[PDB]
C-alpha cells in the first residue's frame, strides 16, 4: 500500500517553477542541504614585544 | 612585573592615548570562525532507535511526528532565543535560471 | 546599483548570510559531528600538494 | 540488563537480534572509523586461500 | 618493484596496517576482554620450555 504512496510522490518535477511549490508546501525532495555562515567575534589580545 | 624568568613592561595605553577621540584601540581583534550544519539528512536504518522505551511520547490516538524525515533545524541565537533554518529559506539559490 | 533598502532598525550585530550547498540525502552523519569541509574534499593547502 | 532497550522503529524488525558483521572503533583524532567484512577481501580472496 | 603509489598528500600519521585472521564463530568471547593471544595459544617463551 505504501509502496503506491512512495511511487507517486517520487513524480514531482525537479525544476525551479516546481521547487517554489514543492518546498514551500512543506515536501521533502530527494536532495540534503548544507547551510553555512561566517561570524565575527571581537575578542581582547595581549600582545608582546 | 616578571614573568617567566623575564622583567617585562606591562602597559596598558587606554588613558595616555587614544582617550577622547575617535580613533578605535588597535588591540581588540577580530576573531572569524564559520559554521556549518546538515539540513535534511537521514540516517540509515539500523540507526533510527529510541534511546529509552519512554520516548518522546506522542498524543495518544495520533501518529507519531518523529519517524519522519525531518526537514528544518533548530538552533541558538546569540542572545539565547531560537531561530530556525527550513526548506523555504532555500527559494533564494534552488529557484534561478542557474540552476 | 543592485542594492538592497536600508533596513528600519537593527536589533543586534549585523546580519550573517547563509548558503545552500546541495548534498545526496544518504551523506553519513558522522561527517559533521567533528570539523569538517563542506565540500567533501578536505583538500586545502596546509596538507597535501597539488 | 534494562527493559528498555534501543527500541526500533515501530512496526520495523529489530536490527539488534541478527549475528553482527562490523565493529566501531576510535581514530587518533576521535573520529569513528569503523571496519567490515570487506575490507578482508584482500585476505579472503587470493589463490593463497 | 611491484610497489603501490605515493598517496597525494595525508591528513594524519603513518596510516597502519592490519591484517585478519580465521576464527570459528563460536570462539569464546570472554576470550577478548583482557590480555588475549591472536594465535589462540599462549606459545611466548617467558611462560614455557620448548
Amino acid at each position: 500500500n505504501t509502496l503506491s504512496y512512495a511511487l507517486m510522490a517520487g513524480y514531482f518535477k525537479m525544476s525551479p517553477v516546481a521547487f517554489t511549490h514543492q518546498l514551500r508546501r512543506q515536501l521533502h525532495p530527494g536532495f540534503a542541504l548544507t547551510v553555512v555562515r561566517q561570524d565575527r567575534f571581537a575578542t581582547e589580545n595581549v600582545l608582546f614585544a | 612585573v616578571v614573568v617567566g624568568d623575564r622583567l617585562v613592561f606591562l602597559e596598558a595605553l587606554e588613558k595616555r592615548v587614544y582617550q577622547a577621540t575617535q580613533v578605535p584601540y588597535p588591540l581588540v581583534g577580530n576573531l572569524d570562525v564559520t559554521f556549518v550544519m546538515p539540513l535534511g539528512v537521514f540516517k540509515p536504518a539500523a540507526d533510527r532507535y529510541a534511546r529509552h522505551a519512554g520516548s518522546f511520547a506522542p498524543t495518544p490516538g495520533l501518529p507519531d511526528p518523529r519517524t519522519h524525515p525531518p526537514r528544518a533545524v533548530h538552533f541558538f541565537n546569540k542572545d539565547g532565543v531560537p531561530c530556525h533554518v527550513t526548506f523555504e529559506h532555500a527559494m533564494g539559490t534552488l529557484c534561478h535560471p542557474s540552476f | 546599483q543592485m542594492l538592497p533598502q536600508v533596513p528600519a532598525g537593527l536589533a543586534r550585530g549585523q546580519q550573517s548570510v547563509c548558503e545552500f550547498i546541495a548534498t545526496p540525502v544518504s551523506v553519513d552523519l558522522a561527517y559533521f559531528r567533528r570539523a569538517c569541509n563542506p565540500r567533501g574534499r578536505a583538500a586545502g593547502e596546509v596538507h597535501g600538494e597539488e
